[PDB]
């Protein structure tokens, strides 16, 4: 109903889609702490063990 | 006087092949306490 402005809803859509794009950072930094195989086959032992 | 020879003879049985291997003995869990800050 224009109760509010198009210049200041194109603002709030830039600002909501600027802070998904901040959480997706976080999430796929979240991605980065657990370790992901990144090809498949045979993986050997391991260099650093659990707590170094 | 003929060639007089010790002969045995053969019989089969099982038999296991064993090897030896050297190799270090590496712990379990070894950590290694680094520190993440700055200080004294």
């Amino acid at each position: 109903d224009q109760a509010v402005s198009k210049q200041q809803y194109a603002d709030a859509n830039a600002a909501y889609l600027q802070s998904k794009a901040a959480v997706e950072q976080a999430r796929i930094n979240l991605r980065y702490t657990k370790v992901l195989s990144p090809i498949s086959g045979r993986i050997g032992r391991s260099a650093v063990t659990e707590g170094a | 006087q003929t060639p007089e020879v010790g002969i045995v003879t053969l019989e089969a049985q099982t038999v296991t092949l064993n090897t030896e291997l050297p190799g270090r003995t590496n712990a379990f869990r070894i950590a290694e306490v680094r520190p993440q800050v700055n200080g004294i």
